């Protein structure tokens, strides 16, 4: 398929690797009782590890010669070949909640800014306004963009100190 | 020998001339600042470079400063 | 493919127009971009002999490009 | 030809390892203090 | 207890609380969603 | 009477100063000829720990 | 101004009233300057001139059955003669290459020479249509409109050719056949998720 | 009193201590800075040193030559180029007992002799030489030469000789004869070498100096270049059964581009190269007639620099001003050199590992490693002093009253939007760079290697698709058949060259995966880590908020004192101090993914590296450990063999490094205040204190100690390296 590589539900060294895991974790559980806490653990750590092929070969993930699964990172294939799962969905997640953090803390920052003493609001946390602009920062990229639009996102040139050049 | 120069921001707060080890500034009147002093490196030939006085300067930026130059037996600090 | 007529035309074609019509314009340009030697020439429009020589520079490589494509047979 | 002889290695190698870096650096340790007028 | 909150309202508290409450959470979701590679 | 006013706000202008392009509360301004006779006093500290400096009239500019 | 590209929208103020075409599109703000709108202008105008007369050409020709404009040059490359209007031309692709880029090379020569001429007229206008400049307005913005349309024309051409492989007429005869059918968005070319 | 060295600084001259004989050691090449230096006399200072340099380079050139001739065994290596190792020297040494003397005899040789792996022997053998006599020539002529520039440099230094300070400023005449001449003429003189020496001696025709005259580099004998038909000379070609150094199907062609690599010999054929230099010396011929110098027509630099600033005001004054600030800045014109060559540098060691000029170079493996990593280094030196020396152009030569408003203004107008971006680019590179990996690691380690992630390189595969490679499937470009790309390159060059490409046993566009993608995200992690760095340092050279005025105390300066905090390393020269460790920590990370790819290419299992290149477990037991059993087993208690002494290189690097950590860490005054004991020590010593010193003995400075620390770093790296390296892939092969 892409870039040579096949789906990880047809590929023999992605079943091999999998008896692999499963034969050295049967191997250990052989030396232990059937009704004991190690066992019971083991067989738990088997389960697992058959949930997480079944569920990874049913994702539709690409596996190279190695039995190992790829991620595609290019919008273009993962959006046209089902990979978007991959590296898509969760870098604009990520994009969601860095952008959530770092707007809380810049509206935190702008509020305790105007007081008398800001700096034992930056040491001293105001849990109640801090909670208050954590649970109102759920609409950061609209009210990012509303502020980008009206231009009071950045701060002018000649109040930023620079060096004497 | 180390360059030392005293510019015009100098208040004439004598705290360079208290922090300097070797006996290089002084005090010179002036009528520059309310203080009418101003400090003087006339024996820059025992300074040694130790920036003690660039530590005890407050004028942003600071009014004395001290230049590496040609290192001797004075310069270098050495007792033999 | 005729190498004389090849090249004598290319020649000929690149020293006319460079004669008869980028010559006012190299001549603004060289003027405005600003020991040596002047050489002096009787040609009315100041076409003197390193302006013959580089245009006859470009009309030969020029041809003898076209000589050689000809001869690839493609 | 240009071939050198075959004890050529057993007097160049003990003259550029012993002789002249003895030499040099006497010349040299000797320049360095030198006193001017 | 007004000087207790405030204590507790300092920034290694907090980030102590914080990073205990993140952690957590990270946590139940890896124990409840083993091993999530892909979405 | 020359100079700002005492206790405004003014922006320094100085660019080997550690607070240019930085507001800062006037203090005080000397009345005598000095060249730096207005003092500015300023929130936020140097790297020397000082809050308080002397600037000339014209290195200081309303803001 | 002729009139406004985006209605409510209040025009560029860098853009003269005068000048031919002037509907106030330049979101990009690239004529804000003085000179370069100066060349602008001249560009437009060349540009315009140089598209109406290709895709008229690339419309004849197709219309009277010699091929379309992409296969005109086919002869030079794999034994062939030119052949124009069904007349047989006995000259060589090399040529060619001398003769235009002579003929080219003087007329673009003067034409640089002469500083920027946009109207030149004289020899240029032996009909004498615009001997007046009061009557010269409505006319040139006649030819700027032409010169803009057939601009987007030539780049269609092109674009419509590398998408789908037939000339300009086969391109309206297929989409006169099925017009919901074949288009842009059934080509599998332009849009890739349609 | 004052001393005589010294001569070119009387403020070191009077210094006392053993301070004046390391900085006059340190400042003699910095000729600004010595007493009573102007313009004139400073380029001409340059311009002898210069030819001091050129003559050092032939005379090492030479001494090569002489000894592969004298003691080497390329007589016998032409013969067999595949089962017989290259001998650099003998070895004459003393403290060799009887197994080091039968230890290092090998290679056929009488004695213990060192085996080269520079790859003079590929080289010389593809160029022509075929016997001792025509290296022993080379080296005699290539004596003299350097002789000869050792006497012009002395010659210019004398009175009627000393070139004027006009003469020096001339950049029109230079570089039209720089393009014309020595890039031009050069290259045409060895297509003329290619097509009469190398192209005959390679299809069993020798070719010298006693009958190049009267022997035809083609039948046709120069008739086709002067009737046009230059497609005459491509015909017959060599064929692919031709053998090297023989007529066995050897073809007539001088010429042809036909691409790709010789079946034998694995490298690029003779012909090609040929007329590589044939099309770029009528290229930088015809660049060479570009400037007006002294005939009316070209071009004048500082016209076509000041009629380059756009209309939108974007880039300010653009670039007015910049012919002055560059013509006269020798700094300037340094740093510009450098970077050049840098990359230049970078781009022969990329190009001679992929695509191998000289004939049975590929299968040595040992060569081609070498090779690589010491293109690599030097390129990443040069580069630092590139950057090092646009640091010195600021703090030196800047004028901001002449450069106003121009691109150089606007560099320092915005120099902490430039370090601010480049600290995101390194800090986003790093943390997810270092994320990847240990996630890997701990996914090995947990007994989960499917559990990892592995991001393909889709970008990268995509272009080597694009390229002709079809063992991704893009099926694009030169890979699809019913491309017009393909279509017009198959009866010039595709052939061969898709040939060459598709073929998974040379090093031309090996497979990559996730190793490589990973490793090549270290990569630009390094770049973009030293950039900002070097980047940093250049643009605050000339002041900051920390020191408004350091363009007063020069490039180079301990420090501003304790006060404000600390000012540590605040100087550029400490800017570039912390980049050179960034420079050979990237330098580093190249090497060690260009040695265990090709390591595992050569084995014979690419799946070692695709599997555990992911990990940086793998990189340290299957690469560093794996790769050094032989080279610890030089010496040990049942005896030694010829892998000994990279064995000794390697502790030795190893002691190199860990000496240069104590200047490193530990400084100045505490050696001082045990000096000044020393001191008393040996004052209060009787018969021995009648020997007194006469330099007083202090300790190192902090700049001088910033140095060696830096430099005893470096070697050791290198040296450790550089016998890992050699030893691991000798003993393998």
């Amino acid at each position: 398929d892409i870039a040579g590589l096949t789906p990880c539900s047809e590929s023999k060294a992605y079943a091999k690797l999998e008896k692999k895991e499963l034969k050295t974790l049967e191997k250990r559980l052989k030396q232990y009782e059937a009704d004991s806490a190690p066992a019971v653990a083991l067989k738990a750590t088997m389960e697992r590890t058959k949930a997480r092929f079944a569920n990874y070969a049913k994702a539709g993930l690409l596996c190279g010669n190695d039995g190992l699964p790829h991620l595609i990172a290019d919008p273009g294939l993962a959006l046209k070949y089902g990979h978007a799962g991959e590296v898509f969905i969760p870098t604009f997640g990520f994009l969601y909640v860095a952008g959530y953090i770092g707007y809380v803390g810049r509206q935190y920052l702008i509020a305790v800014k105007g007081e008398a003493k800001p700096t034992d609001k930056e040491i001293i946390i105001d849990v109640p306004l801090a909670t208050k602009l954590a649970w109102q920062g759920a609409g950061w990229p609209l009210a990012a963009v509303q502020e980008l639009q009206r231009g009071t996102l950045l701060e002018k040139e000649e109040n930023i100190t620079v060096s004497p050049r | 020998a180390h360059i030392v120069k005293i510019y015009d921001t100098c208040i004439g707060c004598t705290q360079c001339v208290r922090a300097c080890p070797l006996d290089v500034l002084e005090m010179v009147p002036w009528d520059g600042c309310k203080a009418s002093q101003m400090a003087s490196a006339p024996r820059t030939e025992d300074c040694v470079g130790c920036k003690r006085c660039e530590t005890a300067c407050p004028t942003d930026f600071l009014s004395v400063r001290v230049y590496l130059g040609s290192e001797s037996t004075r310069s270098m600090g050495l007792s033999y | 493919l005729d190498p004389q007529i090849v090249i004598s035309g290319s020649t000929a074609a690149f020293l006319a127009i460079g004669r008869f019509v980028f010559l006012g314009y190299q001549r603004r340009e060289a003027n405005f971009d600003s020991n040596s030697t002047i050489f002096a020439t009787n040609d009315p429009a100041g076409f003197n002999i390193i302006d013959v020589a580089g245009w006859g520079a470009l009309g030969h490589a020029v041809g003898f490009a076209v000589l050689a494509i000809n001869s690839l047979q493609g | 030809p240009f071939v050198p002889p075959s004890w050529a290695p057993s007097v160049f190698v003990p003259l550029t390892g012993l002789v002249l870096p003895a030499i040099a650096m006497a010349t040299l340790f000797v320049y360095i203090e030198k006193e001017a007028p | 207890m007004k000087d207790f909150t405030t204590y507790l309202s300092t920034a290694p508290v907090i980030a102590t609380i914080w990073f205990t409450f993140t952690a957590g959470l990270l946590i139940e979701i890896n124990r409840y969603f083993p091993d999530p590679l892909v979405f | 009477e020359v100079g700002p006013k005492r206790g405004s706000l003014v922006k320094i202008l100085r660019p080997e100063s550690y607070w240019f392009n930085q507001v800062g509360k006037v203090v005080s301004v000397d009345q005598s000829g000095v060249r730096y006779p207005v003092v500015v006093r300023f929130e936020n500290q140097n790297y020397a720990g000082v809050t308080t400096n002397n600037y000339a009239l014209d290195e200081v500019v309303a803001a | 101004k002729a009139g406004n590209w985006l209605p409510g929208s209040d025009a560029p103020a860098w853009l003269p009233d005068d000048l031919p075409g002037n509907y106030g599109f330049d979101p990009l703000s690239l004529g804000k300057e003085p000179a370069s709108l100066k060349r602008f202008t001249e560009s437009e105008v060349i540009h315009g001139r140089w598209a109406m007369l290709g895709v008229a050409g690339s419309l004849a020709v197709e219309l009277l059955g010699y091929g379309n404009w992409y296969d005109a040059p086919l002869w030079a490359v794999n034994g062939g003669k030119a052949t124009w209007f069904g007349i047989e031309v006995p000259f060589d692709l090399n040529a060619l290459l001398a003769f235009e880029f002579v003929a080219m090379a003087a007329a673009e020569g003067q034409r640089g020479d002469a500083g920027g001429v946009v109207y030149p007229g004289g020899a240029f206008d032996p009909l004498g249509f615009a001997k007046d400049s009061s009557k010269s307005g409505e006319l040139k913005l006649k030819e700027i409109k032409n010169g803009r349309l057939a601009m987007v024309a030539f780049l269609g051409f092109v674009a419509q050719h590398a998408a789908t492989g037939k000339g300009p007429i086969a391109a309206l005869g297929e989409h006169l056949a099925n017009p919901w059918g074949a288009n842009f968005a059934t080509n599998g070319i332009s849009v890739p998720f349609f | 009193a004052t001393k005589l060295f010294p001569k070119f600084s009387q403020g070191l001259a009077q210094d006392p201590t053993t301070r004046r004989i390391w900085y006059g050691l340190a400042m003699a090449h910095d000729f600004e800075s010595h007493d009573g230096m102007t313009e004139e006399n400073l380029y001409q200072k340059i311009f002898a040193s210069h030819f001091g340099q050129l003559s050092i380079i032939f005379l090492w050139t030479s001494g090569n030559l002489f000894h592969v001739a004298w003691q080497g065994n390329f007589e016998q290596w032409v013969t067999d180029p595949v089962h017989i190792r290259p001998i650099a020297h003998a070895i004459w040494d003393p403290h060799f007992g009887q197994p080091a003397v039968e230890a290092f005899t090998r290679g056929g040789a009488s004695g213990p002799v060192n085996i080269s792996t520079s790859g003079v022997y590929q080289w010389w053998y593809t160029i022509g030489m075929r016997t001792n006599q025509d290296l022993y020539v080379g080296s005699v002529f290539l004596a003299l030469v350097s002789a000869i520039f050792l006497f012009a440099g002395w010659l210019h230094l004398q009175p009627n000789f000393q070139p004027s300070l006009s003469w020096f400023k001339d950049a029109e005449s230079r570089l039209n004869h720089h393009l014309s001449g020595l890039f031009g003429v050069s290259s045409l003189a060895w297509t003329g070498h290619l097509v009469h020496v190398a192209i005959p001696e390679s299809r069993g025709q020798h070719v010298g100096w006693d009958n190049f005259l009267s022997v035809l580099p083609h039948p046709q004998g120069l008739t086709p270049f002067f009737t046009g038909n230059w497609a005459a000379y491509a015909q017959s070609p060599d064929t692919a059964s031709h053998v090297f150094g023989t007529a066995q199907g050897s073809g007539q062609a001088i010429l042809t581009f036909l691409g790709g690599f010789h079946p034998q010999t694995q490298s690029l054929w003779l012909t090609d190269m040929a007329h590589h230099h044939l099309a770029i010396a009528v290229i930088f011929i015809v660049a060479g007639h570009m400037y007006r110098t002294n005939f009316g027509i070209g071009h004048r630099m500082q016209a076509i620099l000041e009629a380059h600033t756009p209309p939108s005001g974007s880039l300010g004054a653009g670039h007015k001003g910049l012919f002055d600030t560059v013509n006269n800045s020798l700094h300037f014109q340094l740093g510009l050199a450098l970077a050049s060559v840098g990359t230049i540098t970078s781009l022969v060691a990329q190009h001679m590992y992929s695509l191998p000029p000289y004939a049975f170079q590929a299968i040595d493996f040992t060569t081609q490693a070498a090779l690589y990593t010491h293109h690599q280094y030097i390129a990443g030196f040069i580069m630092c002093g590139a950057f090092a020396h646009g640091a010195i152009f600021f703090i030196r030569d800047y004028d901001p009253e002449q450069n106003k408003g121009n691109v150089l203004a606007r560099m320092l107008d915005h120099k902490e939007a430039l370090i601010s971006h480049l600290s995101w680019v390194s800090l986003f590179l790093g943390f997810h760079t270092l994320g990847l990996y240990v996630h890997n690691d701990v996914m090995q380690a947990f007994g989960t290697p499917e559990k990892q992630i592995l991001i393909e390189p889709v970008f990268a595969q995509w272009i080597q698709a694009a390229h002709g490679k079809a063992l991704y499937g893009f099926d694009f470009l030169l890979s699809s058949k019913t491309s017009a790309a393909f279509a017009n390159g198959q009866s010039l060059w595709l052939p061969g060259w898709l040939d060459a490409i598709n073929n998974n046993q040379n090093s031309l566009f090996l497979t990559i995966g996730p190793g490589d993608f990973l490793v090549h995200h270290a990569i630009a992690l390094g770049l973009h880590t030293t950039t900002l760095i070097l980047v940093k340092g250049a643009l605050d050279a000339r002041g900051s908020k920390l020191m408004p005025d350091k363009k007063d105390f020069g490039y180079s300066f301990p420090c501003d004192g304790p006060g404000r905090g600390g000012t540590c390393d605040i100087s550029a020269y400490d800017a570039f101090y912390l980049a050179v460790f960034w420079m050979l920590n990237t330098i580093g990370w190249v090497t060690f993914y260009w040695h265990w790819k090709h390591l595992t290419l050569w084995q014979g299992n690419v799946a070692q590296f695709d599997e555990s290149s992911t990990y940086l477990m793998g990189w340290l037991r299957d690469y560093l450990w794996l790769n050094s059993s032989q080279l610890i087993n030089g010496y040990n208690p049942f005896g030694m063999n010829s892998l000994s002494v990279w064995a000794w290189t390697f502790l030795f690097g190893h002691l190199i490094y860990a000496t240069g950590f104590m200047f490193l860490i530990s400084w100045r005054g505490y050696w001082q205040e045990l000096i000044e004991t020393l001191v008393w020590a040996h004052e209060k010593t009787p018969l021995a204190n009648l020997v007194y010193w006469k330099d007083k003995p202090v300790a190192l400075s902090i700049v001088q100690a910033r140095l060696v620390g830096l430099a005893h770093f470096s070697v050791g790296y290198i040296f450790t390296y550089a016998a890992f390296l050699i030893a691991s892939t000798s003993g393998r092969f």
